[PDB]
């Protein structure tokens, strides 16, 4: 542990990205987090908004 | 663009829709900028026969 500081700045960064990713599986909103699915199952006028 | 439908099928004539009419007799742009306009002529358009 004594090299804490430098393990520290890695680990936030991986978790800076780790939450990124996760935020693909977010529907924000939305019907579906996957695109194809919304794709293929709305029409264009609702599937665009 | 003039034409005759059945009641049931007003709802094809816009942007987006699926169906007999949409699909093989009359497609609009999903883009489409204008004005729908659709009137009953029961009296015009029935014969007896």
């Amino acid at each position: 542990s004594a090299l804490g500081k430098l393990q520290d700045v890695v680990n936030q960064n991986a978790q800076a990205l780790n939450t990124l990713v996760k935020q693909l599986s977010s529907n924000f909103g939305a019907i579906s987090s996957v695109l194809n699915d919304i794709l293929s199952r709305l029409d264009p006028p609702e599937a665009e908004v | 663009d003039s034409f005759v439908i059945r009641g049931d099928e007003v709802r094809q004539i816009a942007p987006g829709q699926t169906g007999k009419i949409a699909d093989y007799n009359y497609k609009l742009p999903d883009d489409f900028t204008g004005c729908v306009i659709a009137w009953n002529s029961n009296n015009l358009d029935s014969k007896v026969g």
